[PDB]
């Protein structure tokens, strides 16, 4: 995250961190239930063998409530390709269930129509992660969060060199130099509705980070709810 | 107006059925007797910050 704020105690409990063999975070994830993590399909190319870290806010300090979970099943969307970045979604089934506690809790999955008419129409959402704090930088050791305005679909397409599909959405600032970055990929984009946080997006990509006239591109969670629901039955 | 007027007074999901507001909740919540509020069924319900 470029700019923004640190996630304080219990603020971003649905954040999951994908860690490679070297125990270094490379992508985010969203906790959906005790056995399921939502992430980006393109994250599955960043490492051969990976684990899921939950309850982590600071990668330097071995916390309390912090736990490592091995992946049993990787459920990748067969329509994903690096040429388009379309269908940038995956679901992970863990070997062992997550223990919910302070800093460990799932985000809600909304119903499609309500998410589109009510959540997507709010002014802002919140993106979080352990990604780069500057376009040129190292992975953050601290979990950050950033309130991001929803961007009008027309402005979103005009802003981009690449094709913005119906499975994607824009969020961010045109001038303010704060946004998600590399390493935030797969992480949560949540929208608050009456003190309840619903998962609305998956950090997918962007042209650099926090660039003026550019935005964060997210996988639209509403477009894959049945596919997500189905994945959790297996 | 129904669901377009303050989410039909629902805590979470709002649906229109037979020109009336119908509220529902996410898993781990139960719809309250007033048919509007969503009550957590146990600890760590989805979408709640763990600030306590
Ligand atoms: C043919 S294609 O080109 O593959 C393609 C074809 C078709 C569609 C898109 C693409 C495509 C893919 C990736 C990138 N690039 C990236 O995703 C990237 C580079 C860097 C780096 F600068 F740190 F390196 N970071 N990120 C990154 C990562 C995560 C979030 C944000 C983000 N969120 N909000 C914000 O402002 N940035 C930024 C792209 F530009 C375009
Ligand atoms: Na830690
Ligand atoms: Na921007």
């Amino acid at each position: 995250i470029v700019g923004g704020q640190e996630c304080k105690d219990g603020e971003c409990p649905w954040q999951a961190l994908l860690i490679n063999e070297e125990n270094e975070g490379f992508c985010g994830g969203t906790i959906l239930s005790e056995f399921y993590i939502l992430t980006a399909a393109h994250c599955l190319y960043q490492a051969k063998r990976f684990k899921v870290r939950v309850g982590d806010r600071n990668t330097e300090q071995e916390e309390g409530g912090e736990a490592v979970h091995e992946v049993e099943v990787v459920i990748k969307h067969n329509r994903f390709t690096k040429e388009t970045y379309d269908f940038d979604i995956a679901v992970l089934r863990l070997k062992t269930p997550i223990t919910f506690r302070m800093n460990v809790a799932p985000a809600c999955l909304p119903e499609r129509d309500w998410a589109e008419s009510t959540l997507m129409t709010q002014k802002t959402g919140i993106v979080s992660g352990f990604g780069r704090t500057h376009e040129k930088g190292r992975q953050s050791t601290r979990l950050k969060m950033l309130e991001v305005p929803y961007v009008d679909r027309n402005s979103c397409k005009l802003s981009s060199s690449f094709i913005i599909t119906q499975n994607m959405f824009c969020a961010g600032y045109d001038t303010k130099q704060e946004d998600a970055c590399q390493g935030d990929s797969g992480g949560p984009h949540v929208t608050r509705f009456k003190d309840t946080y619903f998962v609305t997006g998956i950090v997918s990509w962007g042209e650099g980070c926090a660039r003026k006239g550019k935005y964060g591109i997210y996988t639209k969670v509403t477009a894959f709810l049945k596919w997500i629901d189905r994945s959790m039955k297996t | 107006k129904l669901c377009s007027l303050d989410n039909g007074d629902c805590d979470q999901f709002c649906h229109e059925e037979q020109n009336s507001v119908v509220c529902s909740c996410a898993r781990g919540y139960t719809l309250a007797d007033n048919g509007k509020a969503c009550i957590p069924t146990g600890p760590y319900p989805c979408g709640k910050q763990t600030l306590e």
